This record gives C-alpha cells, sequence and structure tokens, in this order.
C-alpha cells in the first residue's frame, strides 16, 4: 500500500468518522526525526548548532521502491575495491535501516484511508530520502573515470562468445592487454582492483590464489546469464520476449481501430505530422489537379494591370492567355516555397537578368476564366518579390537563372471570408516599375519552377483538394488512381493512412518469416474472406477454387501489401482493393500477436544457431593468433 | 483560481501566509502509467 | 407480487438517508426498476416508537419489459430524502387511483404508443427521432432491439446499465 | 448524520445574544404575591386530545413545595386551586408589608432562598418568625443564611461554606392527570425529593466536598448562567413512569428535558433575539465511573453535547410535548446503531468544535474548550 499514514485525533480507539482522523507526523513517531539517524555515512552533523528540528510529514514506501533501491546499491558495491582506495563511503548505504514500521491507517484521503487500518507499514520523512538518494549519486559521481576505463578493458578484445566456449593463456592476454591499453588508464596505477573487479562482472575470468591454490569461478550475475544464454536448439528467452513487445508496441501505436473505422472519424483525431510535398504547377493537368485555374487558352487580347504591396510601391506586370492560378479557398493553412533555379526565360527581346519576380493574391467574385481588361481584377496586393541572376548553362549559348526560395504563408483566419461568393487566387509572375510590353515579354507566368508546399496546421485533412471535417478510413480503400495520387495536397487523407498502416507492415515484418507462397498466421484471414466472398451471389460468372489457390492468393495479398504499403489506397489493386480484407488483416493482426506463447520461427532458429557458431570459430582463431602472438614464458 | 467568502474557514486563497516556492527535490507527478501487459496480469 | 399487475410497497424503520448503507439503497433501487415510469408515492410517519419511510407505486407488463433489457442495477441519489424533515401521513392502497377517466390527449398518446409497439418486430434496430427525457421508447419496442434516441434536451436515463 | 438511530440533519444553528438580568425587589415580591390576572406566579398545561388543565407550572416564587400533597390540603380542580391559592398569598403579602412598609423600602433586594422558604413554610402550617428578619439581603444571599446555624435545619442545612437546599418541584398535577397517551410529561420534577443542590460561591470548594461524599448517581451542572449562583445537582432514586414501558429515575430525566429544551431552541434562532441562556444542557462531572456504554446516561450525555454544539433533529418537535411522543424519542435513543459524530462526552470538560455557530465560550469564563484539530 501507498500515500500517507493517519492517526487518531485522540479518541478512545472509536473512529466512526473521517472527521476524527489527522495526518501522522514526526512528533507522532520520534524515531523518524532527523536528530535519531545513525549517520553511519557522516552526512549529518555532529555539531548540536547546525542539525535543525522541526517538524516534517511521513509518506509510506512500497516494495518496488525498497527492490529498487536496493539494487541501486548493490550497483555501487560491483566497485567496493576502487571506492575503499579513495576513502570514499566506508558503510554500505542500507536503504532497509532508514525507514520506520507503524501500525497505523495507510491512505491518499481520510474518508479512504478510514476503512482500511494496517499493521507494519514501513515509513520515512522526505529529508532522509533525499539523503540517501544523494549518498548514492555522490558515490556514483565518483565512479565516472574508472567505470570507463573499465569498459575499454572489457572490449578491447572478445570476452564474451555467443555459443559455446573459447580459450586462451592469460599470459597472452595480460601482455597483449599491457601493449595496447592507454597510458592515461588507471589500470595500469590499479591492477589487482580491476582483477577483481572484472573477476566478479565476467565469470570468465579465474584468478589462482596463491596461498591456498583452488581457483573457481566467483561471478554474482550467473541467473542473468542463463536468462540470456542460448539453448543448443532454440535462441534466448530474453530475446524473444523483446522481439514481441516490440512488436505489440508498434501495433499499439498504429491504432489498428482507427484505420478500419465504418463510420466517420474526425479530422484531429485521424491527423499526423505531415511532410512537404513537391510540384511543377505548369507541368500539372488541369482535370487532375483540382486545386488549379487557368484563363482560356487561344484569347488573342494581353491585358495589363497595376498593383500596390503594403508599401504602396506600384508595380506594373500582364496577363494573357495560358496564365495559370491557384485557389486559395478550401484548401486550410499552407506553406509555399518557390524556386526557380535551372530555367531559362530567355528571349531575344527580354531577359531575365536584373528582373523581378512575385506572389501577387487576387479577390474577386468574378471567376478566373472570365477576366480581360483589367475591370474584373478586383481588389489585390503584391505580398514578396525577389530579383534574379543569370549564369552560365551548360547547354551552349544559353544561360540559366540562379537559385531563389520565394515564401509565403497562407493562414485562412486573418482574411475576412464575409461573403461566400468571393474568390481569393495566388500567381507568381514578373513585375517590374516599368511596364511590360505585350511584344517583349510572352511567357504567361513562371509557374515553370519547383514548388513546395508543407502543412501549417496537424488537425486539418483534405480530400482530392479540398478539407473536410471527417473521414471514414473504410472508404478509402481502392478509391485513389496513380494519376490522383501525385496531384493530392499534403494534407490528404491518403497519406495519412498510408503512413499509418506502414507501422502495422513493419510489425508483421518483424513478427513473421516466410517464404514465397508459404501459409502464416498473418494471412489466413484474407483467406477465409475470399472463401466466404466467392461462396455468395453477387451478379456475373462465379468461379469456385479449392484451398491450395486460396492459400496461395492471400499469401501473394500479404506480400504485396508488406513490399508497397500504399496498394490499399490504389485503385484497381488485384484483391486489397476489397474493404473486407483490409478489415480482417488488421483485426486480426492484433489477436495473431497475442497470443504468442514465447515463440519464434523455425527458419529464423536455425539460421541463428549457424550463425552463432560460426561466430565462436571465428573468434577462436583470433584468440589463437593472439597467443601465438604473445607467447607465454 | 478566484476569490470568495465563508463565515468559518480554514483555508485562505486570497490572504496571506501561503508558498508557492517549486524545487527539483520536490517535483509534480500523478500517475502517468501503470505497467498492465498481459504476460504479467494472469 | 406474482400477477403481472399489481401494486408494491416498501418499508424501511428508523431511516439513515445521511449515510445511507448499501442495503437500503439497493432495496430501494430494486423497488425503482420493478416498476420504472410509474407513478411514485412516499410518506413519513411514526408508528410503535419509530419513524418509518414507505414508498409505494404499480408495476405492469411494460415495467417488466423495460426490466428485462437491464443487465445491472442503477443506483439512486438519495438527496431529496435526506434534505426531508417533516411528517407525511399515510393512505390506504387502491390498484386503479384515478377516478375520473383519461382525457382524450391520453387515448391519443396510447394510440400512437401501441401503433410504435406494434411495427416494431424482433431485433431490428430503431431509429427514434424527438424522445423525451424520460424515455418512453425503452418500454415499448422489444428487449433485443438496439435503440438510437435523438432529441435537443439533455437525458435523465442511465447508460452503463 | 445518524446516531443510534437518531436522525440528524445537514445543518447547524445557535442562539447569539443573552438577555441582561434584573435582581428581585420587595415590589416586585409584593407584585408576586398580588397575582393579578395575567401576571399569576403559575402556567397551566392542558391535554393535548380532550384540552382539559390537568397540571400546573411553578415559576417564582412557589418553588419550595418539597412536602407531601396531603400536608397542604389542596383543592382538587384547576378554579378552586387558584381561589385557594390567591386567597392565601394575599394574607401572606399583608404578613410581610406589616414588617417592611412600601414607603422606604420599595427598591431593595430580597433573598430568594428565604422567599421560597416563607412561602412554604406559610402554606404548610409551620413557624416562619426565623425567616423575616432574612428577607433583606445584607452582605450577600449565600453568606447571611451559611452563618445562622441550627436555628433554621427544617428548610436550610451548611456544611461548614457550602449550602445544602433540597430542590422544590417545578410542576403540579391536578385530579384529572392520569398518565395518558397524550398527558404532558413532567420529568419526574412533581415528586417529593427527586433532587438536592449544594450551593457555594466556587467550583474548587465544591470539587473539595464532594471528594468525601457520595457521587455514584451522578452530578449535573450549569456551566452557562446558573439560576442562584453557583450549585451542583445530585440525584435520588425517584423515578418516572409515566412513559411505557419505560422507567426513567432522575438523572436521566433532567439530562432529557434539558436536552429537549436545547434542541427546541437551536431550531428556532434568530440572530437579533435574546435568550435566557445560551446553553440550557447540563453536564455530568463526578459519578461517571458507574456508565455503561450501552446505558441510557451515556448517550444522554453524546445528545446532550450534540445539542450544544448546534445539531437539530430531523423529526419536528411539538410546541407541547406529549408522553407518546417522549416515549418514541427514548425507542429511538436505545436502538441499534454507534455514534458516527466526531464528539464523545468526557468528565473534564465540554468540547466546542472548530467549526461550531455557538459562542458560548466567549460569553461563559470557565466550562468549555474549543477544539482547532476538530472540525
Amino acid at each position: 500500500p501507498g500515500g500517507v499514514p493517519w492517526i487518531a485525533v485522540g479518541d478512545e480507539t472509536s473512529v466512526t468518522s473521517p472527521g476524527a482522523l489527522r495526518r501522522m507526523t514526526s512528533k507522532d513517531i520520534p524515531e523518524t526525526a532527523i536528530i535519531n539517524t545513525d549517520n553511519s555515512s557522516g552526512a549529518v552533523p555532529s555539531e548540536s548548532a547546525l542539525v535543525p528540528y522541526i517538524d516534517e510529514p511521513l509518506v509510506v514506501v512500497t516494495e518496488h521502491a525498497i527492490t529498487n533501491f536496493t539494487k541501486a546499491e548493490m550497483a555501487l558495491e560491483f566497485n567496493r575495491e576502487f571506492l575503499d582506495k579513495m576513502r570514499v563511503l566506508s558503510v554500505s548505504p542500507k536503504y532497509s535501516d532508514l525507514l520506520t514500521y507503524v501500525d497505523c491507517y495507510v491512505g491518499v484521503s481520510a474518508r479512504q484511508a478510514l476503512n482500511n487500518f494496517q499493521k507494519q507499514v514501513p515509513v520515512i520523512t522526505p529529508t532522509r530520502q533525499t539523503m540517501y538518494v544523494d549518498s548514492i549519486q555522490a558515490a556514483l559521481k565518483a565512479l565516472e573515470k574508472w567505470e570507463i576505463d573499465l569498459r575499454v578493458a572489457q572490449t578491447l578484445l572478445p570476452t564474451n562468445v555467443p555459443i559455446g566456449e573459447v580459450s586462451c593463456p592469460m599470459q597472452s592476454v595480460v601482455k597483449l592487454l599491457d601493449d595496447q591499453l592507454p597510458d592515461d588508464s588507471l589500470i595500469r596505477r590499479y591492477p589487482k582492483e580491476a582483477a577483481v573487479a572484472l573477476a566478479k562482472r565476467n565469470g570468465g575470468i579465474q584468478w589462482m590464489d596463491v596461498s591456498e591454490g583452488t581457483v573457481m569461478n566467483e561471478a554474482v550475475n550467473a541467473v542473468a546469464a542463463s536468462a540470456l544464454a542460448p539453448s543448443a536448439s532454440a535462441p534466448p528467452l530474453e530475446e524473444k520476449s523483446k522481439l514481441t513487445e516490440q512488436a505489440m508496441d508498434l501495433v499499439t501505436a498504429a491504432e489498428p481501430e482507427i484505420i478500419a473505422s465504418l463510420a466517420p472519424v474526425p479530422a484531429p483525431v485521424f491527423a499526423i505530422p505531415p511532410k512537404p510535398a513537391d510540384y511543377n504547377v505548369r507541368t500539372l493537368r488541369i482535370d487532375e489537379a483540382t486545386w488549379l485555374r487557368m484563363i482560356p487558352k487561344s484569347m488573342n487580347t494581353p491585358f495589363q494591370i497595376q498593383v500596390t504591396d503594403n508599401t504602396g510601391t506600384n508595380w506594373h506586370l500582364n496577363l494573357r492567355g495560358g496564365t495559370r492560378v491557384v485557389n486559395l479557398d478550401q484548401i486550410a493553412p499552407m506553406r509555399f516555397v518557390l524556386d526557380l533555379g535551372g530555367k531559362s526565360y530567355k528571349e531575344t527581346s527580354w531577359d531575365p537578368n536584373g528582373k523581378k519576380v512575385g506572389f501577387i493574391v487576387f479577390q474577386s467574385k468574378i471567376p478566373f476564366e472570365l477576366w480581360t481588361a483589367a475591370s474584373q481584377i478586383g481588389q489585390a496586393t503584391v505580398v514578396n518579390y525577389v530579383q534574379l541572376y543569370a549564369e552560365d548553362s551548360s547547354f551552349t549559348a544559353q544561360s540559366i537563372i540562379a537559385t531563389t526560395s520565394l515564401a509565403y504563408n497562407y493562414e485562412p483566419e486573418q482574411l475576412n471570408k464575409t461573403d461566400p461568393e468571393m474568390n481569393y487566387y495566388l500567381l507568381a509572375t514578373f513585375i517590374d516599375s516599368a511596364a511590360i510590353t505585350p511584344t517583349n515579354m510572352t511567357q504567361p507566368d513562371v509557374w515553370d519552377a519547383l514548388l513546395t508546399m508543407s502543412p501549417l496546421s496537424a488537425g486539418e485533412v483534405t480530400v482530392k483538394g479540398a478539407v473536410v471535417s471527417e473521414v471514414v478510413p473504410a472508404d478509402l480503400i481502392g478509391s485513389y488512381t496513380p494519376e490522383s495520387l501525385n496531384a493530392s495536397l499534403p494534407n490528404d487523407a491518403a497519406r495519412c493512412m498510408i503512413d499509418r498502416a506502414s507501422k502495422i507492415a513493419e510489425a508483421i515484418k518483424i513478427d513473421d518469416d516466410a517464404g514465397p507462397d508459404e501459409y502464416s498466421p498473418n494471412s489466413v484471414p484474407i483467406q477465409g474472406q475470399l472463401a466466404i466472398s466467392q461462396l455468395e451471389t453477387g451478379y456475373g460468372v462465379r468461379i469456385f477454387n479449392p484451398k491450395g489457390i486460396l492459400s496461395k492468393i492471400a499469401s501473394r495479398a500479404m506480400q504485396a501489401f508488406i513490399g508497397d504499403p500504399s496498394t490499399i489506397i490504389t485503385q484497381a489493386a488485384p484483391v486489397l482493393s476489397d474493404k473486407n480484407n483490409w478489415i480482417a488483416l488488421a483485426q486480426g493482426v492484433k489477436t495473431s500477436l497475442r497470443t504468442k506463447s514465447l515463440s519464434a520461427g523455425v527458419k529464423t532458429a536455425v539460421s541463428k544457431l549457424s550463425s552463432s557458431e560460426s561466430i565462436q570459430n571465428w573468434t577462436q582463431g583470433f584468440l589463437d593468433k593472439v597467443s601465438a602472438h604473445f607467447p607465454a614464458p | 483560481m478566484g476569490n470568495a467568502s465563508s463565515i468559518v474557514q480554514t483555508i485562505n486563497v486570497t490572504g496571506d501566509g501561503n508558498v508557492f516556492k517549486p524545487s527539483a527535490e520536490t517535483s509534480s507527478t500523478a500517475v502517468p502509467s501503470l505497467s498492465l501487459s498481459p504476460g504479467m496480469l494472469n | 407480487g406474482s400477477s403481472v399487475t399489481g401494486i408494491e410497497t416498501i418499508s424501511i424503520e428508523n431511516p439513515g438517508f445521511s449515510n445511507m448503507t448499501q442495503a437500503a439503497r439497493i432495496g430501494i433501487s430494486g423497488l425503482c426498476a420493478n416498476v420504472g415510469n410509474a407513478r411514485k408515492s412516499i410518506a413519513i410517519y411514526e408508528s410503535h416508537g419509530a419513524r418509518v419511510l414507505t414508498i409505494t407505486s404499480r408495476r405492469s407488463p411494460a415495467s417488466a419489459r423495460r426490466k428485462s433489457r437491464l443487465r445491472y442495477l442503477p443506483l439512486i441519489d438519495p438527496r431529496s430524502l435526506e434534505v426531508q424533515a417533516r411528517t407525511i401521513l399515510p393512505a390506504d392502497p387502491v390498484l386503479f387511483e384515478n377516478v375520473s377517466g383519461a382525457s382524450p390527449h391520453v387515448c391519443l398518446t396510447m394510440m400512437y404508443n401501441f401503433e410504435v409497439s406494434s411495427a416494431v418486430y424482433d431485433g431490428d434496430v430503431v431509429l427514434d427521432l424527438g424522445t423525451g427525457p424520460e424515455a418512453k421508447i425503452l418500454e415499448l419496442i422489444p428487449a433485443t432491439s438496439p435503440v438510437t434516441c435523438v432529441d435537443i434536451r439533455p437525458t435523465a436515463q442511465p447508460s452503463g446499465c | 448524520a445518524n446516531v443510534w438511530g437518531v436522525r440528524l440533519a445537514d445543518s447547524l444553528s445557535s442562539p447569539t445574544i443573552e438577555t441582561r438580568t434584573r435582581q428581585y425587589t420587595l415590589h416586585d415580591l409584593c407584585s408576586d404575591l398580588d397575582a393579578n390576572p395575567g401576571r399569576e406566579p403559575w402556567k397551566p398545561l392542558r391535554n393535548q386530545r380532550t384540552n382539559n388543565i390537568v397540571a400546573v407550572q411553578l415559576f417564582r416564587p412557589l418553588q419550595g413545595l418539597v412536602l407531601d400533597t396531603q400536608l397542604y390540603g389542596f383543592p382538587g380542580a384547576f378554579d378552586d386551586w387558584e381561589r385557594f391559592m390567591r386567597e392565601k398569598l394575599r394574607v401572606l403579602k399583608y404578613e410581610v408589608l406589616r414588617i417592611y412598609p412600601i414607603s422606604n423600602y420599595s427598591n431593595e433586594h430580597v433573598n430568594v432562598f428565604v422567599a421560597n422558604a416563607l412561602v412554604g413554610a406559610f402554606l404548610s402550617n409551620q413557624a416562619f418568625y426565623d425567616l423575616l428578619p432574612l428577607l433583606i439581603i445584607n452582605d450577600t444571599m449565600i453568606g447571611d443564611l451559611l452563618g445562622t446555624g441550627a436555628s433554621l435545619s427544617q428548610f436550610f442545612q451548611s456544611h461548614g461554606d457550602v449550602l445544602e437546599v433540597a430542590a422544590g418541584r417545578k410542576y403540579l398535577q391536578m385530579e384529572n392527570y392520569s398518565n395518558d397517551d397524550d398527558d404532558p410529561p413532567l420529568f419526574a420534577k412533581d415528586l417529593s425529593d427527586y433532587a438536592k443542590a449544594f450551593y457555594s460561591d466556587t467550583y474548587e470548594v465544591l470539587d473539595r466536598f464532594f471528594w468525601t461524599h457520595d457521587s455514584s448517581a451522578g452530578v449535573l451542572v450549569h456551566y452557562d448562567k446558573p439560576t442562584n449562583g453557583h450549585h451542583y445537582l445530585l440525584g435520588t432514586l425517584t423515578q418516572m413512569v409515566s412513559a411505557p414501558p419505560y422507567i426513567i429515575n432522575a438523572t436521566d430525566a433532567m439530562l432529557l428535558e434539558s436536552c429537549l429544551e436545547q434542541f427546541s431552541a437551536n431550531v428556532r434562532a434568530r440572530p437579533a433575539q435574546p435568550v435566557t441562556r445560551l446553553d440550557q444542557c447540563y453536564h455530568l462531572r463526578w459519578g461517571a465511573q458507574y456508565v455503561g456504554e450501552d446505558s441510557l446516561t451515556y448517550r444522554l450525555g453524546v445528545l446532550s453535547l450534540l445539542a450544544t454544539n448546534g445539531y437539530q433533529l430531523a423529526r419536528p418537535i411539538p410546541r407541547q410535548l406529549t408522553n407518546r411522543w417522549l416515549s418514541s424519542f427514548v425507542s429511538q435513543i436505545m436502538s441499534d446503531g454507534v455514534n458516527e459524530t466526531p464528539l464523545w462526552p468526557q468528565e473534564r470538560y465540554v468540547q466546542i468544535a472548530y467549526d461550531s455557530p455557538s459562542v458560548v465560550d466567549g460569553a461563559t469564563q470557565y466550562g468549555y474548550v474549543r477544539k482547532n484539530q476538530l472540525r
């Protein structure tokens, strides 16, 4: 039990209400005070003028803390010899001598504590606990260099073999270790202490006794070694447990139920930290990218407009046929970076070097297609602009534009959005303090450059280029053609689902080891669904397949999922497009993992044993080299 | 928090003598997590 | 207590509402579960050197149907009883307490409720629109048909039982 | 809360302001003997069903009748009793006015003990000519009587510096009284000798006296504002047998009457309405060696302390108590359960919780102690 102790308020052993209990202090138990400490560590001052005398509370110590601090002290006890050499902490802390055993009421609140009377509970004050932690922490602090040098000595040559046993005369090891160990090391100064510490840590190292003669194993950690050791037919126990636990953690993180829901799920609960994406706006096709607009082509009347930024400077620019813009409505916050490096934009009538390119934002109630003569432009200002530079190009008699990082942040909250009729647009093009004659400059825009978009929110999700408030994860399966996937926005739901499913794929690969066309517990869920579905009645010609064909198809489905985790999204996928298969696999993964009973696969075990035996052989060869090049007397 | 009043009371949120003095040796936790593994519990 | 239609009554001597033991609370909740959605009456009075609380109501097939849908027993909030500090004299029990006849509005509501009860077969999901706080629909549909009540006003019925 | 079967409310109340006192003068005594309508020293108590006068309560004077009832030769009905009492008290007034003329004795303080003893001796037909010279105080009420001697031993007895006086009745029964279910309880106050009172001027002298005197029956004391100064009350072995199926001795009856008076005063309390005394409950000081945990006296002490601290009953208290109500209350007290409150009686003094609304510890000067950790 934990919490704090409670005592009666003086009543004659008749406590019938939580109003007759008060919290215990060190005056009620005088042995828990600061002056009654045994002070074997010398921490508390002996001067009577320096030791305080005030009332501190009490807390209850639980068995978990007792055992863990008791093992923390044995961590220090691994190095008693060097600690003796520096005259540090001559007496072991012995946590159990700090607690006080009292029969009292135990609890966090009085109402609970009243109905719970316990006998022989251990209590302590905060001050003594802090002192004990400080003593261990100081003893640990005094051993940093010694531990590092000890680890260097252990790791200089292999002292552990994966399986079996190896050997070497110790004189050869000592000669090599004298030859190679650093001069700064404390091993050279204090050899015997290091020898005893290594003999305690490692059971392999055994020191013969000159007085008597008996040489024997003296390590203190054999049980943990047996927990790590491999049997001659199976891997170690601890490694299997660790692997299965890691796979379970991945499945838990992937949220198998969120990605298999048949009812709408809110956007913030479905989302994950996104990634930026790159595009070329000019090269996109407008019927695929639903988030672009373009003025009708074959128009034969270019027009010019003027526009002023937030400093009032006037700028001239021209719109022509083919000019493209981007809808800035219903796309959530987003950051744009545009880079024109490597492109020319060179004509005989216009040279880019020294010119300026800018982002221009338009607000108007008229669709961008129906624009002409500058009367339809509406309210507009320049956001940002930058000046270009030209350099020689690999192609002879041409030149290219140096790098740029033209940036703009779109935050939907600031703009008024008062009239739903209103439309917002964004464009990038040349601007100049002199009017650009249409004959000289013919390029519709400068959208022929690399464009990186990064989301500015983590609770916003779109589909196909328009934001939604909720999604049904089971309705995204098999609904994207490849062309619609390279034109979606970085905050798309498909990317979130793919990234969530990648963890399921990783967990399955970690747990399962099956070759081509072999059944596994993680591939039969598809098989049962395939059988039941092929029995049913829909429309069209039925085909019946035996159990072997179905098993092969299910295995191929699972492999195609693991290798490429975005097939669930892809339209017209062979078998993984159906939502039943996805739901069955996702649900069955948890049951498959939870019912392992400390086991592994046959192929893994056999390969692992062969590998370990090869490792011992190589280790033995190296030790033969060492014993041969450093002869013993 | 807030301000209030009662005829008889034990502590004064808006009163004098209260201490607010964060420390490293004090810290603040409630119950962030517990170990409920299926292998451990049977 | 054997007939489907009848009266139910309980009586507690020297009530302890302030720190009610689980026995009395469980008994009152059992009476509430037997006759749910029926008029309930209480009385506090002295009899033979004691103070006694009496609670009375009437049961019916609708109450049995609502009872069959429960898995656990939801307990009550005893604040309203522990506030009481007066005397209420008791009254003779009568099966048919009403003495004038139901109003035509009540008859129209009963016609609508009978139609709802007849329409719903067994094990059919029901979507009820505009249910009141008291959730009458739980006594009309069978005991194996899940229900979804939609209303603008907050509900009074428990959720986990 | 709940105590052995008695339900308690969830709010606390208490009186706030005491009322000052006026002394007793010869003019006041003459007016009391006059017994004009509406100002008489008695008050009738009526049966709650039939509505007939069945008893009377005696105010001051007439608090000294301690003899057998056939010695006074009383009539039987209320009206005959009134006429007889008026006619006797008139002659008593003339006898006391012959000694102290109203012309030059109208504002003088009169001894209460001597007044009660004089009235009793006049009504019982014994010699009282040794009482009149003591009517008007000269030094102090108790000091004048501690020194008289054995001459007046029929009324007052002095054990050195402590004055023992036998307690007088406060209720008187008529002939209609029949131990009915609707008759008002009299709490054994209508008997010959239910108790004896010991008066002194300091509590230390009283404790020293009671060290070498019997205290098994139980000793009760008011701390807030005792009637005639400091005194202890010792209960005799007479019993109350009007509340069946119960038989209650004198100590528990007095404790019960005081407890019910305190509860009723708690309920009907306003911050600007003075009361005669802020704590009407008795405290049992010496004699608590012989109280069983399952006895009625222990639970009566618990109820007394609870009523002191401001608690209220959940049931309604009638304006005029009746025997069935009292029997029901006593039956509830003895039932099964535990004392859930954090208050337990203790001989040495009385406990006032920190959150208690009572201000009795500021009114008095010795007897009540406030506990800070008790909430």
